[PDB]
């Protein structure tokens, strides 16, 4: 099934958000459940990001999937980025925010489409892992351009990120 | 694409020096005269091979160790010395590390080890994949950056000697079937400790 | 040029060597009863478990057996197990701890056998559990009962066999994974006179899966610096 | 006899080394996603420019763009590219530009991506000028005009995809070959109210042709001596 | 006994000014370890030229 | 079972330090200046190779040894000296043990010799199976632990030299094509004496 996380509000002065896989569904009901009563899992990920954004609306949002997303547990919700409590342009890891396209990403430009679709494979070094205490993957949107609109209404376009479990092995009953 | 030179093995199987060991002999007079040091294998120490291996997350390969041991006489006027012979011991992941020049860690009841003899050929040692995991892992988010290695001691195994001897031993190693995962983007900012941290 | 491994003697090594005395009548070898190619023959033997450590039970024949039947017993684990070979105690003096003692890493299933020795009319029932790798071991029946477990009954079946499975996420693990722990389940009942203190023994083997890599030394007996 | 090379250590020697640990069990491997046989997998990879420099846009998110709409505008370059990916501090922090700071030289295309983040409502046209090699980058629409230019179109059409040939005399050159300017056509044109401030972005990557040789060193990050 | 260094710089990779700078570290520098005592050095550097071919003359900048 | 590292070769077959040898040139000034030790071969010395042995009743395995040697100026002063050259005899089971420096035992008229040289890679040499019985015997009841093996003998052949010198031979022994029988449960108590008593 789909699992859909709180949604995030874009605003003119959003400098990212960022979110931590299986972190994030820790708490998501069955998937949830069975990561938590078992030792050991695996399992793929689909990552789709809408932007609720009208056609008067301007900006471009930028999704990255990035293995090992290592910073120098929020769950749901997740963090946002830092402009100068990761910093953006740094991508958290002290590399400059240009270079963070060699990652699996989609760019969500308003003016060409207000949706975008990732597919997450299962990356570590092992087999199988246990699905608690090791982050597989990492979820980033980042504000490539500012937010902006016309002065007739709106001022936070809302964000809905939905994550899908998928090839789903679960070993190590507890 | 295509073209050598640019491959992954061309990239990252080049040597260089990645450790320098102090070891002494006997007669300490005024020193503590270290006769081991012990150093832990890493790519933390030479920031080339650092900057390399981090462009990926997960990678495997094989470590050639070369060991060049350059000798020298405290004292000009000491007198001649008898021939060196060095002890170069490499320890296994989860094995002991040596406290003792003479302790039960030097016996090489199961740790490789080999014995270089002044003025030969610099001795050089092939260590395979001693990885727990099916890949070493540069990256890991949650509760693995020490990705064993093992570690490497050498140590004199010449008699009491009244003249001062001084050794210095290059530690060269050259990654051999070099296989990458996951491209990472270039570090940006100087590194500041073991993690990835930035200031 | 003169560099490592050339002219220098290495521990691995692996050569040709002189003859010291060439053209020698070595003696034939026979056919020698138990002959052994590898080192896993002797952790499959069945071993005896130290099982109950106490001061008293200590280096003696008494800690080999833990006595099945008390005055009113209790809800609590008579025994507990840890599924670390070469790290627990009640395990470490096995035939498969000395054979793990001798190896960093480890891979396999393996292999508990419970058989109690007491009378022929005594009856009744115990409860056997396997604890998964990181869940706490049960402190009562009820949390026996809410995982992995099987019911043993004192009567005609006198021996209890269970096979703890290869979970682990890595290939092998270190030698430095869940418990084993058994319950009373109704009572022990005994006829006319039936002496009231029978006893019970462990044993622990490897499974035909067991494996192990990067050999290392032993811990027993060392004085050599 | 004694010669340089025999009984020395090599840099770029090649035989075969004895066997520290004869017999290991090595762990085989797994088919982890994202296998990489050769760098020029990352130069293919399109990373963003850092385009404006300036001091207040420096070490920054706003450095990636360039406003695209100013009240009056002008008639000259608002964005300038050198084709020195190695040189140029545009392209020296690219993907790009990384790989090629570790070889000293260099050949094949280059591959330009230009796509601008606005409203479906805004209408304009730009034009993107291509200076030949040893050729000064224009100052104005008409000496752009006079070259090799596309016109591009703001509207549906939302990228502008260009590709910069391999024009050079010798096979390969170093990383120590024209230009690459942007100019307004006619105007930009938005509705009621619409915002007048949107932004463009730029992107840069190698071709399948591109090749290096004579692997060197970096120069970021540098400390050891 | 003595033990002497040999590195061999390619084209446009930078010279050494220090005993103890970066680039005796060989990190892209190809180099030998000499041995006195030892039968000499010898090394083979192929064809580093960047045009097809080595000009003795060039009339032209 | 199954799987490599585990086997009785790989269990067996590894090389680790059985005997130190004490070796003198001349000039006693004030010591016995021994000029040799001779050891008898056995495995008693090392825990590590007594108790992997004694895992097993019977045994058979070829024995390879390797001797290094490093020579040591008593006086720091004394002058340079010429390179050393030293005898290492094997002697086989049931020949007479060397009781001085210049006896009829050191002609080598029976007896397998190798000479040293100072400097050279160290000397290496493969003993075959020289017991009487099948097999090796660790248990013997009635009226066999000292499964003969030989034993070793190290001496300097140098002619009188002014100067004093010291020099120690460290043998390693590697088992090659071990085989076993009779598995026997581990030691689990410190040895004491050569047998088998336990306090």
């Amino acid at each position: 099934r789909f699992y859909t996380l709180d949604t995030v509000t874009w605003r003119k002065e959003s400098r990212g958000w960022w979110w931590k896989l299986p972190d994030a569904l820790k708490d998501m009901g069955l998937f949830g459940q069975n990561m938590f009563y078992h030792y050991l899992g695996r399992a793929g990920y689909t990552v789709h990001v809408q932007c609720n954004a009208s056609k008067f609306h301007q900006g471009a949002l930028g999704v990255f999937a990035v293995p090992e997303m290592c910073l120098a547990n929020p769950g749901e919700k997740g963090g946002e980025f830092k402009g100068s409590c990761p910093v953006d342009y740094l991508f958290g890891s002290g590399v400059l925010a240009g270079n963070a396209f060699v990652y699996p990403h989609q760019i969500i430009n308003l003016r060409t489409n207000n949706c975008a679709t990732l597919v997450l494979p299962y990356v570590n070094s092992l087999s199988i892992d246990s699905m608690t205490k090791h982050n597989n993957w990492g979820i980033a949107i980042l504000p490539l351009a500012p937010l902006d609109f016309a002065t007739e209404s709106s001022t936070e376009i809302p964000i809905t990120l939905t994550i899908a479990p998928m090839c789903c092995e679960f070993n190590g009953l507890r | 694409r295509t073209r050598s030179e640019s491959t992954v093995e061309s990239f990252f199987a080049r040597g260089a020096c990645v450790a320098i060991i102090e070891v002494d002999n006997d007669a300490p007079t005024k020193r503590a005269s270290k006769l081991f040091s012990v150093w832990k294998i890493t790519y933390k120490d030479t920031v080339q091979l650092r900057r390399k291996l981090e462009f990926f997350t997960y990678s495997r390969f094989d470590m050639e160790f070369t060991f060049v041991v350059t000798s020298n006489y405290t004292d000009a006027n000491n007198g001649h010395a008898l021939n060196q012979v060095y002890q170069i011991m490499y320890i296994p992941p989860g094995a002991p590390i040596p406290g003792k020049w003479n302790d039960y860690t030097w016996q090489t009841s199961s740790n490789p080890s080999v014995f270089y003899t002044y003025g030969a050929p610099p001795a050089r040692i092939s260590v395979p994949y001693v990885g727990i995991a099916n890949a070493y892992s540069h990256f890991y988010d949650g509760f693995a950056s020490l990705n064993d290695f093992g570690s490497l001691a050498v140590r004199v195994v010449n008699d009491h000697n009244p003249t001062k001897l001084t050794s210095k031993i290059r530690v060269y190693m050259k990654p051999k079937h070099v296989r990458v995962w996951c491209p990472r983007p270039p570090r940006a900012v100087p590194y500041y400790g073991p993690g990835v941290d930035y200031k | 040029l003169n560099t490592p491994g050339s002219n220098q003697y290495l521990t691995a090594d692996n050569y040709q060597s002189p003859c010291a005395i060439p053209e020698f009548d070595v003696t034939p070898p026979i056919d020698i009863p138990g002959e052994v190619r590898n080192m896993m023959e002797l952790a499959e033997i069945d071993t005896m478990i130290p099982l109950n450590l106490t001061n008293q039970r200590k280096n003696t024949m008494d800690m080999y057996r833990v006595e099945l039947n008390d005055a009113a017993h209790s809800d609590t684990p008579i025994l507990c197990l840890s599924l670390s070979p070469a790290s627990d105690p009640r395990l470490a003096h096995t035939m498969l701890g000395e054979i793990l003692n001798y190896y960093t890493h480890w891979a396999g299933s393996l292999k508990f056998t419970f058989l109690f020795c007491g009378s022929m009319m005594a009856t009744g029932k115990l409860l056997v559990s396997y604890a998964p790798p990181g869940a706490e071991a049960p402190k009562s029946r009820k949390e026996a009962m809410l995982g992995t477990h099987v019911i043993w009954d004192i009567g005609l079946q006198s021996s209890c066999t269970m096979v703890v499975p290869w979970i682990s996420n890595t290939t092998y693990r270190q030698t430095i994974g869940g418990y084993i722990s058994m319950f009373y389940q109704t009572r022990v009942v005994v006829p006319l006179s039936t002496p009231r203190k029978m006893d019970i023994l462990g044993f622990v083997s490897a499974c035909n899966d067991f494996s192990v890599r990067l050999l290392r030394d032993t811990t027993h007996i060392s004085q050599e610096a």
